[PDB]
């Protein structure tokens, strides 16, 4: 196991219990010293896992729908950069089935229920597969391990019997959970001060790299 | 509940609701019966 | 390395030792004035100090009197100025008479800032104070007389 | 506009300061000051992957200070000439 | 050593327990009450936490969200602002017209006729002529639009609900701990870099964007709805770049360091706009730029956690010499144990700084079409005046209180401390000497010029036709600085204000925005004035500070507290011998010393800038330079001011200044009542309160919390804080009638 711009006090605190462990805290967060709110280490680390998560569905969901706008069917009325999809309307806006703020409340309504469910198994560990939910309870029962749940939902195919398995595929989805979201990170800045969009954007840059970072550093927008 | 209903007659704060309707009801009476420099009914 | 000591290295008497209150050339100074000339008979010290007081009170007064437009001014404002040390040997005269006695010793300090005993200064006395008092009205009216002199009764280029 | 104009004296300005800070010819992040003559040796707990323990905390410092001389240093020539 | 969050989960839970409980903090409180006093006591101590207890860790709790409680309380009053600038106001058709309607942000319920206050203030609109100057402010802010007022209104409505929460949250729930608050060094380096670098940087950004162009568009003459919105300068830029051409490289002249491609909106010119009378607003931007980079280099001094910075605690005991022994050994421990040190140091800094704002407020004014608007002008600067000499005040108080307290020289030891507290008796006996010297030489040149106007002997006056002093200092420094621009700031075309000198007055709308002011005798004279006053207050507050612990009379005041009546008429009579009673005084004096302080500013602005410009160029100002003439003696403060300026005041009864008269007259009223409290004492008052109580006991109406007289502390409290508002709030009528009917 090696290891990035390490700290003395940082290194104390993040022996390798954790997937993703590289020891870089060079602010020194998740110091089990000050945990309060908010700033308990099992919390950080649940974060890292959700905040990953969530990252990588909205990166590969960002760029696709401007990728196969240039490849099959999908007509162009449904291919928009993932800026002009109604997200900020003064950059471009949609007409679905519904308004943009039905759209919005419902959205949450649905992420509501969800979520709360989530922390709900988050604090009293195990009490989701307790009450009634039209069936459906014994399901979401949990594992101890509030990141890594388990059960008939969140895991059918059975991933890592042994653990071992579990370990590695742990590390390989925090890895992939840091790639996207800087890969995020990334597409936000870029769209803002090129304001072309990803996908095509990195298609002009594989024409021939004579526009560099800094030949938009003119802020066309 | 119980100490909210005590906290809430303590003397500064029963005083000013008190006063607070007072003031309500003489204004409202003026307001119906303005500029009276005596009492004309009876 | 420290500047300010306590008082001859006492640190309980109330006062302290800083340049301003004790640097050499600032002690020599306030030492060779008349009124710290202690073994000098208190007559002549009055003198000095008369003379220098006097001449003093003529500046102000002449100009900035009520009579300074007028052609009288240094005549007015010497004879304010006269009047003043008059009033100060007046103010002199009845504080020897109230705080002294002639059957009493001198009130000032015998020791020196060394320990060693020396003859506790006869102004502090009755008449001791007496001729100091005769003395400066003497030196002051002198003062003003010689002051009033120098100009307007002779041209001689000032200002 | 690449090492031709104003680009040279904030490489020289910067590299220079980074090159002292690296090495000893100024204030450390591992070299505390005593009075600008002498630069006592302490260890600032985060760690280092640099043989001369240089940590980043002191590549940002000196490449911060450096760049605010070229700053400086290039106004004013461009101020008078 | 390292630095980090530390905290502390739920210390005390939110709970309705000890709000039904009267005094819960302290003991003899919390068990109830015998008499009427221990109502008095439960809110004179409410807010004193050292005494509470002695833990720093909870005082500091208790402090930190204080303060958030405070800063709520701030954004509610802001948001009332903004709200009533929304709803209630006339602030679009003042855009319209600035200098011809008259600004009001507050209208009455009709009631009991008092509609009458809701005058004409012009614009198809009756309301209360406010004087806050936020019009003044939006318009310089780029609002246009009510809708804009009615978001910000709500934004800082959601920002103290934010900020109460926060109050909340950190004394119950995750409340942090002794070490956190006693790092210093990573709350300065964020207060300098965080606070204010990355705030007026941010500034600066909001005025590139949104003020300059939008102002730049109002004063083109357009109408204020026909100007783009702010996000369309934005989003389109060519639209600033129409405006400022060199918007057009866009940010690469930022890079390629040539800086002088912005010189566009990036300015050096001074004074004033010609157009406005308000500084350039691309001159204030610059002003905010270069301040965003001075501090955010600034608050990287302090070493927190990789070794660079500064340790204090090294800077402090580096510094020390031959005549102050070890000094400066010691402060750092003195200045993180003791909250009252930090808050009197912090308050005299801030009352200076207000009082600093006032002055350059006056002298160069910020905002467009505000020197114009002569009764904002006049208020600003009183209230600024007012608010730092309070605060001034406040720093000699809490002096007083962390020597009576929290001073110990067994444990925290400092040199200097120690050497001011061995020699007070040499500071305290010159500075009396200097205060007498002062009030003689300036104060009797008042007298004497007095006599000489009634004997008939005006030659032998003090003025500047008989005998002139002539304060040359100030006269050569202002000519040096009228000098200036060009010779000695070769990159300024104007000099900084226009109180400088060189000509160049600047009018709105037919009125005097600004002019050289010119220093004669009488301003000579009220200098010396001035002087004198801050002297004697100086005296009054340092006396306290240095002799709050013990002194020649009673040896052992500081077993006595900071705060008592007295120890016995005894020595010849102690009463008011304690440090609170200095700072009781200290307050009469500033009182005065601000009073004279904004009485010369007021004469003085109304008769030499202030005024009516004409087609020729005449100037006539509100009085004819009776300044010049009439302030050299008493009778003239008395009669052309005074007696003059009052006469608006009392003729505004049956108009809608009717309020200012009616506050003047209560104002003397409780102004004249502290005096019963001023001049009596509690034994007189407890002696009849006994009797009284005879006769409610004689008809079984005795109340059982048996009445007291106030304490003797309490007395002089009640009679001081009685005669400042009297006072402040008198002067506060006359000025505003004044100003706003003569304005
Ligand atoms: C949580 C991640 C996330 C989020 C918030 C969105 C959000 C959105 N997607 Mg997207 N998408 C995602 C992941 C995500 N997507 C992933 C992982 C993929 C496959 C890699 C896609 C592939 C995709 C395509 C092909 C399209 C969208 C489109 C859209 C927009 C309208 C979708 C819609 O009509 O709702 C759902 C409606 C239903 C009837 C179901 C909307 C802003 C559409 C769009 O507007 O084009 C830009 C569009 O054509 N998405
Ligand atoms: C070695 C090459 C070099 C040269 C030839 C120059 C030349 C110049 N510099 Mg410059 N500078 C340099 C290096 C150089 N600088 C470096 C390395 C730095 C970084 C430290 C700076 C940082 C710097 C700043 C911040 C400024 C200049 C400024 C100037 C110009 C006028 C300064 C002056 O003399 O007026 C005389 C200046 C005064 C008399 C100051 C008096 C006012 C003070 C503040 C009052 C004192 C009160 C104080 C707080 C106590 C001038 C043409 C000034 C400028 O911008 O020009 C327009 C300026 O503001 N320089
Ligand atoms: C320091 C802030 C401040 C101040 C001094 C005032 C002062 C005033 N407001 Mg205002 N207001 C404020 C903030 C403030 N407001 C804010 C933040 C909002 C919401 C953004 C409003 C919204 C508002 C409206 C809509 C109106 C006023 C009105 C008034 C005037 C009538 C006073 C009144 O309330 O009627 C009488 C007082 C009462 C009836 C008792 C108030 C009880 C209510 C329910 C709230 C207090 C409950 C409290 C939380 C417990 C008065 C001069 C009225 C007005 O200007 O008349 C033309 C009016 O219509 N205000
Ligand atoms: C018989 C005499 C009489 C009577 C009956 C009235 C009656 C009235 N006057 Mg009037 N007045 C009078 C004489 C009289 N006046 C005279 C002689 C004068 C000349 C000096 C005036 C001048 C005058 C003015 C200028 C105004 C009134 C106003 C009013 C009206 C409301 C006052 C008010 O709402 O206060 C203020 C109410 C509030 C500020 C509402 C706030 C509610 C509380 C305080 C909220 C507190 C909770 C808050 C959330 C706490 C913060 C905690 C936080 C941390 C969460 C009221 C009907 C006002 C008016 O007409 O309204 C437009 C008004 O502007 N009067
Ligand atoms: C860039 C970082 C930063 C910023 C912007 C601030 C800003 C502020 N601090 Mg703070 N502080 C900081 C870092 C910072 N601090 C650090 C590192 C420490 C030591 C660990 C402290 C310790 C500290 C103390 C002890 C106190 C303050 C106080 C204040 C307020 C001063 C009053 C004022 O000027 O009103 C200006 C008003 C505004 C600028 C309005 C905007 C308010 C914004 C939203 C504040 C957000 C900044 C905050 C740090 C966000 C982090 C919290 C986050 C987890 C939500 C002010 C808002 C005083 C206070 O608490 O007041 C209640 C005070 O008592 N600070
Ligand atoms: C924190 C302050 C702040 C902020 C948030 C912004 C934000 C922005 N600026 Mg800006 N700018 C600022 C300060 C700021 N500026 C200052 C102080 C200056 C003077 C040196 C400039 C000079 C400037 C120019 C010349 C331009 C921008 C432009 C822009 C926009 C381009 C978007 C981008 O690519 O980035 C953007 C919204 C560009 C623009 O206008 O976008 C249309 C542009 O051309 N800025
Ligand atoms: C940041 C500013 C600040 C802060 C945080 C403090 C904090 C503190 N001060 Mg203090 N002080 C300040 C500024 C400040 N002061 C200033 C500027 C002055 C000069 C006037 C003083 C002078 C001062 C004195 C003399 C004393 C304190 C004391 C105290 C402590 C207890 C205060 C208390 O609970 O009394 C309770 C608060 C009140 C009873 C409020 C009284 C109401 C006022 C007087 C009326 C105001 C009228 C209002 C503005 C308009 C009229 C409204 C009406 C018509 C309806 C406390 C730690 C006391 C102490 O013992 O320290 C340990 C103490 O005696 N301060
Ligand atoms: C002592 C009086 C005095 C004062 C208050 C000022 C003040 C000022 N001068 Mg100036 N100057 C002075 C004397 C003075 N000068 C003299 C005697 C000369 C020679 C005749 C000059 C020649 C001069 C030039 C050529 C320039 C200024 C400039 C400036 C302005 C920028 C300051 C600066 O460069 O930052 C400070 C610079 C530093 C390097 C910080 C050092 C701190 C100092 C040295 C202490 C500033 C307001 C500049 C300007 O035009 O303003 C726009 C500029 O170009 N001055
Ligand atoms: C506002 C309503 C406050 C209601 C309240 O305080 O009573 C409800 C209780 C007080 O009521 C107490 O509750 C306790 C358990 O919480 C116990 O059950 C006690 O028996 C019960 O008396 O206080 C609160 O829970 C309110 C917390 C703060 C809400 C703001
Ligand atoms: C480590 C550390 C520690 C030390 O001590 C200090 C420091 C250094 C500071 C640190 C840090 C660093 C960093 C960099 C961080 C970052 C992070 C991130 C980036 C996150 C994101 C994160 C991110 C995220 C979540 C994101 C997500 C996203 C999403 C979902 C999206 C969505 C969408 C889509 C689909 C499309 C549409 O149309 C739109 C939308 C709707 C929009
Ligand atoms: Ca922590």
């Amino acid at each position: 196991r090696p290891l990035w711009f390490a700290s003395k006090q940082s290194l104390s605190y993040l022996d390798g219990s954790l997937p993703g462990d590289y020891g870089f805290d060079p602010l020194g967060l998740s110091d089990p010293e000050g945990t309060g709110g908010f700033i308990e280490p099992r919390w950080l680390a649940y974060g890292e896992v959700i905040n990953g998560r969530f990252a990588m569905l909205g990166a590969v969901g960002a760029i696709a729908p401007e990728y196969l706008g240039k490849v099959g069917l999908i007509p162009q009325e449904t291919a928009l950069a993932w800026f002009q999809t109604g997200v900020i309307p003064p950059a471009g806006t949609y007409n679905y089935w519904a308004d943009n703020y039905t759209l919005f409340v419902l959205e949450m309504a649905l992420m509501g229920f969800a979520e709360h469910r989530r922390f709900q198994d988050w604090a009293k560990p195990g009490s989701m597969g307790k009450q009634y939910f039209l069936g459906l309870e014994k399901g979401f029962g949990g594992s101890g391990n509030p990141a890594y749940p388990g059960g008939p939902f969140f895991n059918p195919l059975g991933f890592g019997k042994d653990e071992k398995s579990l370990k590695e595929l742990k590390l390989k989805e925090v890895k992939n959970g840091r790639l996207a979201m800087l890969a995020i990170l990334g597409y936000f800045i870029q769209g803002l001060v090129t304001g072309v969009g990803p996908y095509q954007n990195l298609l002009d840059h594989v024409a021939d790299p004579v526009n560099n970072n800094v030949l938009t550093s003119l802020k066309f927008h | 509940m119980r100490d909210l209903k005590t906290y809430l007659s303590v003397a500064p704060v029963a005083s000013t609701l008190w006063f607070a309707a007072l003031a309500g009801l003489l204004i409202e009476i003026n307001r119906f019966f303005p500029d009276a420099l005596t009492f004309p009914f009876f | 390395y420290q500047v300010v000591q306590p008082i001859n290295g006492d640190p309980f008497i109330g006062s302290l030792e800083t340049p301003v209150t004790s640097s050499p050339l600032v002690a020599w100074y306030l030492s060779n004035l008349p009124g710290y000339r202690t073994a000098v008979n208190p007559l002549l010290r009055g003198i000095e100090v008369g003379l220098a007081h006097g001449f003093l009170l003529v500046g102000p007064f002449v100009k900035a009197g009520p009579l300074r437009n007028t052609e009288i001014a240094g005549q007015a404002g010497s004879l304010a100025a006269g009047g003043l040390v008059v009033i100060l040997s007046i103010c002199l005269t009845i504080y020897g008479i109230s705080s002294f006695n002639e059957g009493d010793p001198s009130t000032a300090p015998s020791l020196t800032l060394t320990g060693r005993k020396k003859q506790p200064d006869q102004l502090q006395t009755a008449d001791g104070w007496a001729k100091f008092t005769g003395g400066f009205f003497f030196g002051g009216i002198s003062g003003v007389t010689w002051a009033f002199f120098l100009l307007y009764v002779l041209d001689l280029p000032y200002f | 506009f690449i090492g031709s104009p104003t680009n040279l004296i904030m490489v020289t300005s910067t590299s220079l300061m980074l090159f002292a800070g690296r090495f000893g010819l100024a204030p450390s992040a591992n070299r505390k000051a005593t009075a600008g003559l002498k630069l006592e040796a302490r260890d600032s707990g985060l760690q280092t992957g640099d043989p001369a323990g240089f940590t980043l905390a002191d590549t940002l410092a000196c490449g911060v200070v450096g760049h605010i001389i070229g700053v400086g240093v290039v106004l004013g020539l461009k101020n008078i000439g | 050593p390292e630095v980090k969050i530390l905290v502390d989960r739920d210390p005390i839970k939110t709970s309705f327990e000890q709000w039904a409980k009267p005094g819960h903090f302290s003991r003899t409180i919390a068990k109830g009450p015998d008499t009427t006093t221990w109502i008095w006591n439960l809110h004179a101590d409410a807010h004193d936490f050292d005494s509470h207890t002695s833990d720093l860790e909870e005082i500091s709790r208790k402090v930190f969200s204080a303060h958030f409680g405070q800063l709520s309380i701030i954004f509610l009053w802001l948001s009332g602002m903004y709200f009533h600038g929304a709803r209630f106001s006339n602030y679009e058709a003042w855009l319209n017209d600035p200098t011809h309607i008259r600004p009001s942000a507050q209208v009455v319920w009709p009631i009991v006729g008092q509609e009458i206050l809701n005058g004409d203030v012009g614009g198809g609109f009756r309301g209360i002529q406010i004087t806050s100057g936020f019009f003044q402010i939006w318009r310089a802010s780029g609002i246009t639009s009510e809708l804009q007022l009615y978001c910000t209104a709500i934004g800082a409505l959601v920002f103290a609900a934010l900020m109460l929460f926060a109050g909340w949250f950190h004394y119950h729930k995750a409340a942090p701990k002794l070490v956190w608050f006693q790092d210093v060094e990573s709350m300065l380096n964020h207060h300098l870099a965080g606070l204010l670098g990355l705030g007026s940087l941010s500034w600066a950004g909001h005025q590139v964007h949104v003020s300059l162009p939008i102002n730049q568009f109002l004063n083109a003459g357009v109408d204020p709805k026909e100007i783009p919105l702010p996000h369309e300068f934005i989003l389109n830029r060519d639209l600033l770049a129409q405006l400022y051409p060199s918007f057009a490289e866009g940010a690469t002249p930022f890079f390629t360091l040539n800086w002088s491609k912005y010189a566009d909106f990036l300015t050096f010119r001074g004074g004033l706009d010609p157009l406005t009378g308000g500084l350039w607003l691309t001159d204030i931007a610059h002003h905010h730029l270069a301040i965003a980079i001075l501090f955010l280099i600034a608050g990287h001094m302090y070493r927190t956690n990789w070794g660079i910075g500064h340790g204090i605690k090294d800077i402090l005991e580096a510094h020390k010499g031959p005549f102050t022994g070890q000094g400066h050994k010691g402060l750092y421990e003195i200045l993180t144990t003791s909250w009252h040190a930090q808050l009197s140091i912090n308050l005299a800094m801030l009352g200076s700084l207000t009082i600093i704002v006032a002055h350059h407020m006056y002298a160069m004014p910020p905002y467009p079409y505000l020197a114009t608007d002569y009764g904002t002008q006049l208020s600003l600067f009183t209230h600024h005046m007012w608010i730092g000499g309070f605060l001034i005040v406040g720093a000699a108080a809490h002096a007083a209180i962390f020597m009576v307290r929290d001073y110990d020289p067994t444990t925290r030891y400092n040199d200097l401390l120690d050497r001011v507290l061995r020699h007070r008796d040499a500071i305290i006996s010159h500075l009396n000497w200097v205060c007498i010297f002062l009030g003689f030489h300036s104060f009797g040149l008042y007298i004497h010029n007095d006599t000489m106007s009634a004997l008939g002997r005006p030659q032998d006056m003090f003025s500047d036709t008989a005998i002139q002093l002539q304060p040359v200092f100030a006269q050569w420094i202002q000519n040096t600085h009228a000098l200036a621009p060009g010779t000695t700031a070769p990159g300024a075309t104007t000099s900084t204000s226009l109180t400088w000198g060189g000509g160049d007055l600047v009018s709105v709308g037919g009125k005097v925005a600004l002019l050289p002011i010119p220093l004669g005798t009488a301003d000579f004279l009220v200098h010396h004035i001035h002087a004198f006053t801050i002297h004697v207050t100086v005296l009054i507050l340092l006396k306290g500070v240095l002799f709050a612990r013990s002194s020649r009379l009673i040896p052992d005041k500081a077993n006595l507290g900071f705060r008592f009546p007295c120890d016995g008429p005894g020595r010849g009579g102690t009463c008011q011998v304690s440090a609170w009673d200095h700072v009781f005084l200290g307050l009469f004096w500033m009182y005065n010393a601000i009073s004279v302080v904004i009485f010369h500013f007021s004469w003085k602005m109304q008769s030499d800038v202030w005024g009516s410009i004409n087609d020729q160029g005449v100037v006539t100002h509100i009085t004819g330079g009776n300044f010049a003439q009439s302030s050299i003696t008493i009778n003239g403060w008395l009669r052309d001011f005074l007696w003059a300026q009052a006469s608006q005041v009392i003729q505004s009864y049956g108009s809608s200044l009717s309020a200012y008269g009616l506050f003047f007259l209560g104002a003397h009223f409780v102004w004249a009542f502290s005096l019963m409290f001023l001049f009596s004492g509690r034994g007189y008052w407890q002696e009849l309160i006994e009797s009284i109580v005879w006769a409610h006991n004689k008809l079984k109406v005795a109340p059982a919390t048996q009445p007291r007289a106030l304490s003797i502390v309490q007395g002089r409290a009640v009679g001081v804080t009685h005669y400042l508002l009297g006072g402040i709030a008198t002067t506060w009528a006359f000025f505003l009638a004044r100003i706003i009917a003569v304005g």
